[PDB]
């Protein structure tokens, strides 16, 4: 909704990457429920628990029913197929759900959500307020608009007193970033390590000779190359997500987001009384700067006592 | 406003319930699959091996499959997702059980309306400045409104006891779910020894079967068990926070420590409970609403209004 | 929509119950369409049109796959009970009829017009700025004109709806139909739920095409179609109980006579008369939902409030 | 939408019936796509190009699965009745024709423009506070809107009485619906009995299979019979609604509406007896809610305009 | 949409015909994707690469199930006519091109801007209170109307695009009817395939049954009927755009009925869309006449 | 919503082509997921690992189980069928998603999305301003004059804010360049590999120990369908190429970072309207491509002569 201003380009990038990754997870999952199997053919000659591989050609007669073949397929699919090939889409879905929860935890946690909705509401309604344009242009003002202006000044002052005390939003954003980057590291490590176990040809030895007659079978996993390219695409997407995450971490740690200097806005306008806002307020103002500096520029006019003095004088003239 | 009265544990339990509902729906769609269990008869009639001919048609194999699915597979391995759906529906219904009560809803709406209109009151900031005109008349009216709230809410204690009842229901339901799921999670096995007596139909009596989605159902059951365990830990912390401090008694002495006026009393019952709700949400709301409780503060406001008039 | 006010707790409860019944109907219909069949195997030993049941090796029936399919189709058509075959369609039809009974109140044009007009004036009175001042007991020209027009529209609407009761009659008929259909549904479903059996002995006399007379069949979805049916029955019971309570709510008190003694005694406007018929019925429905709407509307029909409103309009 | 005001109980009943028949058409078409196969078994002993119908061991036909599929396809194409194969498509086509005939009223641009203008003027007369103030027997914006609205009503009344295109269109729509109902009932009642579970096919594919006559089972035949009975019941209800609508049009001249009761009730006793298309849309208004015509009729009498201009002269 | 009035009865009727054509195209497409196949059986006996057909016992073919599937696929690819295989895709493409031709008059930004300007000024004249006063007997609105007239009488791009769209929609109808009528007889239930897979199957000639042919027959016939309707509508549309000149509009009837007789004869794109207005409902044009006459402007 | 003014005819055409390409991508993907298979029959007589192709006729007894046939199909589909015939719809889906991302990165990047939204709001406010009519005419209420002055000041502030730097023009140029090079690569490799989608495939996978036959002949039933889904797709890309190429020419035939109001300042009396530049110039050129009237009636808010006229008119009303 109105939280788009609080989502910089990295957050939008991770939001879209997570959406595409969830699409990958859904596609792999429905293929795994639908058409995941292992066509297994027994090895007629065996040598030390291994296939021997030793006038027209004629087909090999295995004397197996269709249902014995299905039993062999199910047994070898359960036992000798690697766990990564079986549970890749569900692992991807779990990872993407945790990524989305980490990216949207501060929106749902009440202690940070209250501050965030307050900031978004008063900042947007300050942005569309007319007295902001009136003051930045430097008459007669409507009664309703004057009441809105004085109420917005008082609300901005009370919110500034309410928010600057703590740094809960900054700490939560920080922790979300480290959690996302360490999970990216773990995901890339284990996925790259286990991605080579998705193979087309799987040799299974499941000891079902009492039910079938053969012990070793040579199975073909049809969705092995498709799962391999899906896993490679997932690894590439996680790599992009992680690079964006380390960029966000470097942006957070390079400067001090707990300290805002309004020297750009205050020197540009005649108002040299705008204070250097600190803490959580400075953090979300830095986020808004990552979205658009105009919102911060038009909001800074509500933090100066000169502007409220002029507003009070004009309102006393109107009253 | 019904979001504000919801602490972090309630939102966490709601999201866990949503995830559990998703798990149940996925399990049901897993149960949609036609091919469920695959059975083969036992004791059937460079070393070269040869296949064992069971002398069975495809229809005989299908009959054996359905007989062993009905009479050999455990009921848990067949009806786990439906139980998950039922349990998550009951969990979701009881999540807002203290929300949906008529009197509870009325007092919650009155509290949030009074607190929100107090939050945009200029005289709250005026009294905060004093501690550290027309709006005076509005503050006097809001003081009579706070007194009306005290007469309308504090006489009862429905909200705290009903919330305790809902939390206890959640805790006991988590206990029952964990208990029977731990008791029956071992029944979801891959290889099943089916011993139906269809010897007069297929010729065999003992069969060895495999449940094709036994591994996936076991993983789903373990994921549901982990979700229910997290839900139970959250509800146990909720019970600990509910019972370790008496929510029938809110001491405003923490406001008294930094704010000089000592006239504000220690609220009891439903008022104290909902103030503890708002303290868990944002303690600034309570520390600001404290100044509207005193009577000598009302007398000072009356003096200011008399000076203005 | 706008008619959320007119739906009491029993109505929304039956709405959720009907949604759940429709969900299980869709699930059962999907299962019936996709994988409802029976696996029929011939009985080699026959005795009085029944199966004798007198290492191990399999029994060779000498039947093709298509002979098996024909046997399955014929014994599904002839020997499996109609309830097991058509339970999802029956629950779908019953849920559709219950939803039609619920929404025929909203769709019948005369009662739809009455309910829509009532809801519109009640929502504009609930959000009327004059109500806050009246409960707190000068006027803006636009606000005063709106208040005067609203008072006259409430008066003429009361005269318009007090003539006849068609909303209450439709609600009575809908509750009666919903409880009668509940009784019939419970009776026939309870009687026929025992016919859903997993094992069915079929005897269809296709010996000329197959070679066997009696076959034993497994109906794979029977047990599921058992428990769902039981679940369905449970839901119906809840539905019926709710409807029964609503029927009692129609009969314990006269729903066509409403007294404002809960408001006219408390408020200074003790001149409020007792409204009747359809107006009384919708006001009782509001009291079931929220008495605040009726309390805030009650000032717009007394004539003392009209006198004081005209005095305030004159003072401007 | 905005045309909900013009649709009486018969129109909304037919709309809900039509959407139900669309639901059964979609279901029948989906099942005809998915499981409309038939299982054909050859008759081992042929007697006079028929079937003689003359421990146990299964009959061996020496036919592959693909020969069985070929026999199934050939006998499904040739010896299954066309009704049993194209019942859902015919039902869909009939329901689409019903929908088109019911909604061509709202899509023909001349009649759609007339109906939209009528709805707009009726709704803005509903929103007008001066309409209620005059009936109860001055704000500047209220006066401007009022004068614009009476001039609007005079312009519309001069416009619409020229031709009764909308009434004739409604007549043609009802006639088309009733004759199509008659034809549907006739051919469906004739041909519903041809949907049989057990059929005998004789397709002369002995060159490819080896058998001449086959006995086939159509598994969807009984479900299609149930769907056809449901469709026949729905079309019977729709046709009865069409009979009532046609009787409503033929009972009284809908091109002649008298405001005699309305102008007798009100102080204004000079509301003219309107005719033609305006009378027709006003009769539909009375079918939906008489209050709309009751409050709109004050804009047609000359005495109301005389007092409006007198009050404007007092205001100006 | 916003142009609810610029679309006359032929436009909306063809739009609904296009919608029904599109849904039958989608139904046929899913039909061809899901279960479309053909069951192929060889002739065992042979007489000059045929079958002779010299109680009854079934004919053994010694063919595996996969050999049958191979014969099915090969005969479906080689000896089934391409119309019976790609009829729904052709219908879907034709309806997509029809909808593109219908909505290119809406989507092109220059024509879209012109149409939205005319629609906005027409609607704000329709809801204006001063037109009622004028008909009984806004200055900035009148100046806007004059400026729009000067802007829109410069060119007739909208009428030219409508004319071009009509020509494409009638010649495409002609081509569709010709090719579909010529090739609708190639959808047969029983076909003969001679694909020369004797080295893989052992048989040369096969008789195949196409299960969805007859449906694909009648749908095609159904499609043809719909196309005919479309063409007939388009045919009269051509007449409507050739009997009278739409680039010049005469306000003679309205200016004779109204008190003001100074309404000029409108030309160009303004004339074309006012002709569309008169086709929909003459009230809008009659009402916009009094917002154009300079005498009424002097009275305003 | 209100972004339709910033989409010229080429952008709308490319959006519709991307939608159609996505439709055929999901169609081919559904086919490839659900009925993509390969019917492989062994060649009974072979010569040097090649198919030799050599009393009613009787079927060839291959003596192969159904599951041996399934294994042969799976192996020769994995090993011998070309990767293009197997992953063409996924490639089309990936290319369509990349094209859509390139098209909508203009609106999704916050730095340019904020400027685009500000320009849309300012332009629509100037479009609906009544004073513009008077500004195009050559009385106003107090509210009308006050809002006209406020929106005049807003236009001046926006011009100061956006004209300082070009981020919208740079991103649009980069998106067009990326789309052009993507079209070039797509056309090249698709045209090169479209000839490998063949119905008949001779497969030789060496599974003689599991089946008994060395070489097999395989029919790929969807291949022909994929052919009519491939060449068609190529044609779409060609259109999506040429249109994009035209867009590139539109960004290079003239400097879009210099908007000239010469036509307006000559037609209208206000000759003091400056020659705006940079991102303001680029979005004004885009709006000119959409509808010249928006720019025409927006040009009266960039001149101080109109500001003096509005001030004098407001004083006359006062
Ligand atoms: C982790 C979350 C995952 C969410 C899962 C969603 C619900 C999953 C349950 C599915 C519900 C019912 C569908 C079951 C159909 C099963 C039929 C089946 O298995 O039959 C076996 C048989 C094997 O197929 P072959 O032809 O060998 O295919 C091999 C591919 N070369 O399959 C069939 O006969 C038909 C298969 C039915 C397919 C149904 C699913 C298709 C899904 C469509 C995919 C959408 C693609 C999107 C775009 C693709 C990229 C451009
Ligand atoms: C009120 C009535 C409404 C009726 C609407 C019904 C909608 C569906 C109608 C279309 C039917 C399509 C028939 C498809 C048959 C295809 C071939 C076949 O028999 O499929 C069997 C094949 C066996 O599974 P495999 O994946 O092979 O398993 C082993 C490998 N893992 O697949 C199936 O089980 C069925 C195939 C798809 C049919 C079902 C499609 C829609 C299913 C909806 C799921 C509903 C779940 C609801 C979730 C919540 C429940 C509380
Ligand atoms: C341009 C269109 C683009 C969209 C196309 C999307 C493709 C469909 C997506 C779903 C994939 C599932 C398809 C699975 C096919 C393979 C399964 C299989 O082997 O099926 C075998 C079997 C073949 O024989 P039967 O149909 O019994 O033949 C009887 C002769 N009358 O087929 C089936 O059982 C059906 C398979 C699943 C079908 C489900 C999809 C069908 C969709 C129906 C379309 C119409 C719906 C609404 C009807 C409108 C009213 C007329």
């Amino acid at each position: 909704p109105a939280y788009r201003i609080l989502k910089p380009w990295w957050d939008v990038f991770t939001d879209y990457i997570s959406i595409v990754m969830l699409m990958i997870a859904v596609f792999g999952g429905t293929l795994q429920v639908t058409q995941d199997k292992m066509i297994c053919l027994p090895c007629k000659w065996v040598t030390k628990d291994s296939c021997n591989d030793s006038t027209g050609p004629t087909g090999i007669k295995y004397d197996l029913d269709r249902h014995q073949y299905n039993y062999v397929d199910a047994v070898c699919y359960e036992n000798r197929l690697h766990w990564f090939a079986k549970y890749f889409p569900y692992l991807v879905l779990l990872h993407t759900l945790i990524f989305l929860a980490c990216s949207n935890f501060w929106f749902k946690f009440p202690r940070t959500s209250s501050k965030l909705e307050h900031f978004v509401s008063i900042l947007l309604k300050c942005f569309d307020s007319p007295w902001t344009t009136r003051a930045l242009s430097e008459g007669v003002l409507d009664k309703k608009e004057g009441e809105q202006a004085k109420a917005l000044f008082e609300k901005v002052k009370k919110f500034r007193t309410h928010v600057e005390e703590g740094d809960i939003v900054y700490r939560l954003y920080m922790r979300q970033t480290i959690i996302k980057v360490i999970k990216f590291a773990l995901i890339i490590c284990y996925t790259v390590y286990y991605v080579h176990n998705i193979k087309f040809d799987v040799d299974c030895t499941v000891d079902i000779e009492s039910l079938t007659g053969y012990r070793t079978y040579r199975c073909a996993h049809p969705l092995a190359t498709l799962f391999k390219i899906l896993a490679s695409f997932y690894i590439s997407l996680v790599i992009f997500y992680g690079l964006i995450c380390m960029y966000t971490l470097w942006w957070m740690l390079r400067r001090s987001l707990k300290k805002y200097s309004f020297e750009s806005i205050r020197e540009e306008s005649s108002y040299s009384d705008i204070p250097d806002v600190k803490n959580d307020f400075a953090f979300m103002l830095h986020l808004i700067d990552q979205y658009d500096p105009l919102y911060s520029k038009r909001f800074a006019v509500f933090l100066s006592e000169v502007s409220e003095n002029k507003l009070r004088q004009l309102n006393l003239n109107n009253e | 406003a019904f979001r504000v009265l919801k602490p972090w544990w309630d939102v966490f339990t709601d999201y866990l319930s949503v995830a559990m509902l998703m798990i149940g729906v996925f399990g049901c769609t897993l149960q949609v699959m036609q091919d469920k269990i695959i059975c083969l008869p036992k004791r059937v009639q460079t070393v070269e091996m040869k296949g064992l001919k069971t002398d069975l048609d495809l229809q005989q194999y299908s009959f054996i499959n359905q007989m062993c699915y009905e009479r050999a597979l455990h009921w848990y391995a067949k009806y786990f997702p439906y139980l998950v759906l039922i349990h998550t529906l009951v969990f979701m219904l009881c999540s807002n059980f203290w929300f949906k009560f008529p009197g509870s809803s009325s007092k919650i709406e009155h509290f949030i309306s009074i607190l929100g209109k107090c939050f945009d009151s200029p005289w709250t900031t005026r009294a905060l400045s004093e501690v550290s005109k027309k709006e005076g008349e509005q503050a006097k009216a809001l003081f009579e409104k706070v007194k009306k709230f005290r007469l309308h809410v504090e006489e009862g204690d429905i909200l705290y006891a009903m919330y305790v009842r809902q939390t206890v229901l959640k805790v006991i339901k988590f206990l029952i779910i964990i208990a029977y799921n731990s008791a029956l999670v071992s029944k979801v096995q891959f290889t099943v020894d089916c011993n139906v007596d269809i010897q007069d139909m297929t010729g065999y009596k003992n069969f060895s079967c495999n449940h094709t989605m036994a591994h996936l159902f076991s993983k789903l059951s373990f994921c549901y068990l982990c979700f229910v365990s997290i839900y139970g830990l959250t509800c146990l912390y909720t019970l600990y926070w509910l019972f370790y401090r008496s929510l029938r008694e809110y001491s405003f002495e923490y406001v008294r420590q930094e704010t000089g006026i000592d006239d504000i009393p220690d609220v009891k019952n439903d008022f104290a409970f909902m103030l503890h709700m708002i303290d868990q949400y944002d303690p600034l709301y309570s520390k600001r609403f404290a100044v509207f409780l005193s009577e000598v503060s009302e007398n000072k406001l009356k003096q200011l209004n008399l000076n203005n008039e």
